[PDB]
């Protein structure tokens, strides 16, 4: 009733489900002629998933006025951030 | 409440949001590991 | 019927505060209206019996659409308004029926109406004007807030980008300088992932240099 | 003449603009006129100009330096005046002037007129010129829909719910400056509910 990504550079993640709904196509592909739960996006890099986790737990972080601060700006790796973005 | 572990294991890595002992027990409930054990 | 029929639709409009008709009146126009278009295209010049003839056409839907505001008459009128699904007559900066509609005319019933038969809820104007652009800065907020909340409602529910930018960097949200509108707009967005990281992509004077898909180009020059 | 005119401290030239004349200014009003009067609620030239409908005479006293302070049997002198007139034209020209006021203890702050006599327009064009406290913006919003809750002129139960919608929302973009409701327990004339003080 967790969830656990696993990383095509070699290092796998352990997540709450409740990001597992908040996405584009892990509910895609957790469902179909596979799974009817680990899955190696193999289409990215390790530190990546990092900032994608943070971004995931950061979906809840503010829920449902007015003042909100600011998510931590990726510096140098919004090059690849980007091309990951329209993947998921 | 306010619960923000930035857990990280040896290669391994849990996100979880309790005495210590009851971590452990969170990581025996993932790791399925002694408490003791993951002290 | 330059002046002449612009003068019954006054006598119509006459009538309506005095106290199958709308369709005929449109059928006034019906190809009319797009031959104004097609003497507009023979010389360019023939737009001057058309400057107002293009507000006189929406005044026209000013009117007869508000007093319209059975139900296959009102597919009829539908079809009637259909006439520019797409026959669009580009005016003059750019600004469509839409895009003088927002700007004060102030109505919710035409604005909601021109949405709903169908229309570029994104256009871009020249230099870069945008719908939502527009409606941010108004100059009566505390003297109607039962109408900005429908325009603003009706606007973001067809779809239509919240982080924009000008020609020049001046997000919609920017660009209000009134006091209410910026709340009235921060109540309702949605966030994303791309768009944050794609800002300081823009931001960050390193550029992509076409090292990126032609598909996600587009997503980037327009933040 | 104010020597023939009548005993409770009257002059002609006021007379006169009720009637409204050219020929006021022409010959009176261009010439020497009267310095000052008073009656039994204290009025005064400023007051009578406001009061009457008519503003070219208004203009042309304000032309002619008119003096910016007044006094009557209360503390008001065209803020607590024109807000129930409602000629918001002269209203304008005393901001133009950028006349300033303070409260009436008989009546209330001038912005509060509007509230109670349900006119809306006003609160905007004066808070235009109001640099005061934030804190008088959010009370000076939830009276203005209250009152159109239980009133005879203009009655629309829609404009309540929404005019205390920006009210309550003004109060949590304060970071953590919430200027609660305090409350008193129910009435049980009034009802039996209690003031709401959550957003939902
Ligand atoms: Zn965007």
């Amino acid at each position: 009733m967790y969830v656990k990504l696993i990383s095509s550079d070699g290092h796998e993640f352990i997540v709450k489900r409740e990001h597992a709904l908040t996405s584009g196509t892990i509910k895609a592909m957790l469902s179909g002629p596979g799974q009817f739960n680990e899955v190696n996006f193999r289409e990215i890099p390790s530190h990546v998933l990092s900032k994608v986790c943070m971004y995931f737990t950061y979906k809840v972080r503010y829920t449902n006025s007015t003042e909100i601060p600011e998510f931590p700006i990726a510096p140098e790796i919004a090059l690849e951030l980007l091309m990951a973005a329209n993947f998921l | 409440m306010d619960v923000f572990l930035m857990i990280r294991r040896h290669k391994t890595t849990i996100f979880t949001d309790s005495t210590v002992f009851e971590l452990k027990r969170i990581v025996e409930g993932i790791l399925k590991r002694p408490p003791d054990e993951q002290r | 019927t330059h002046k002449d029929l612009l003068r019954f639709a006054q006598v119509f409009s006459q009538m309506i505060h005095l106290n199958d008709i709308e369709c005929v009146l449109r059928c006034s126009v019906l190809e009319i209206e797009q031959s104004m278009n097609r003497v507009k295209n023979i010389s360019d010049a023939d737009v001057h019996n058309a400057m107002d003839n293009y507000e006189c056409n929406l005044y026209t839907f000013l009117y007869l659409v508000c007093i319209s505001t059975s139900e296959e008459d009102q597919c009829k009128i539908n079809k009637q308004i259909y006439n520019l699904i797409h026959l669009d007559p580009r005016t003059r900066e750019g600004f469509t029926l839409l895009h003088l509609a927002v700007n004060s005319f102030p109505n919710a019933l035409v604005t909601k109406l021109l949405l709903d038969c169908g229309a570029e809820v994104n256009a871009v104007d020249n230099e870069g004007n945008s719908a939502l652009h527009i409606i941010v800065q108004y100059n009566r907020p505390i003297s109607d807030f039962l109408t900005l909340h429908s325009i603003i409602i009706s606007l973001v529910e067809a779809g239509a980008h919240t982080d924009m930018t000008n020609k020049q960097n001046k997000t919609p949200l920017d660009k209000s300088t009134t006091g209410v509108s910026e709340i009235l707009l921060k109540t309702q967005m949605k966030m994303s992932l791309k768009c944050l990281a794609a800002r300081a992509v823009r931001a960050n004077d390193i550029n992509y240099q076409d090292q990126i898909p032609r598909t996600l180009e587009e997503f980037v020059g327009f933040h | 003449n104010v020597n023939h005119t009548t005993v409770t401290n009257s002059t002609p030239l006021r007379a006169a603009c009720f009637d409204g004349r050219l020929d006021i200014v022409k010959y009176l009003v261009e010439n020497n006129a009267n310095i000052s009067i008073a009656n039994k609620y204290d009025n005064t030239c400023l007051m009578i100009a406001a009061y009457k409908g008519h503003t070219d005479v208004v203009r042309y006293l304000l032309e002619q330096r008119a003096d910016p302070n007044a006094k009557a049997h209360c503390g008001a002198t065209a803020l607590h005046f024109a807000a129930e007139a409602g000629h918001i034209d002269i209203v304008k020209e005393l901001i133009k002037w950028r006349a300033a006021i303070v409260v009436n203890g008989h009546g209330m702050t001038p912005l509060k007129v509007a509230a109670e006599s349900c006119k809306a327009d006003v609160v905007e064009l004066l808070l235009s010129h109001a640099d005061c406290d934030r804190r008088s913006r959010i009370e000076a919003l939830e009276l203005l829909g209250a009152s159109f809750a239980n009133d005879r002129e203009n009655y629309d139960i829609i404009k309540t719910y929404h005019y205390l919608y920006l009210a309550m929302l003004e109060r949590f973009q304060d970071g953590d400056n919430i200027l609660e409701k305090e409350v008193l327990p129910p009435i049980h004339a009034y009802g039996n509910r209690t003031e709401c003080r959550n957003p939902q």
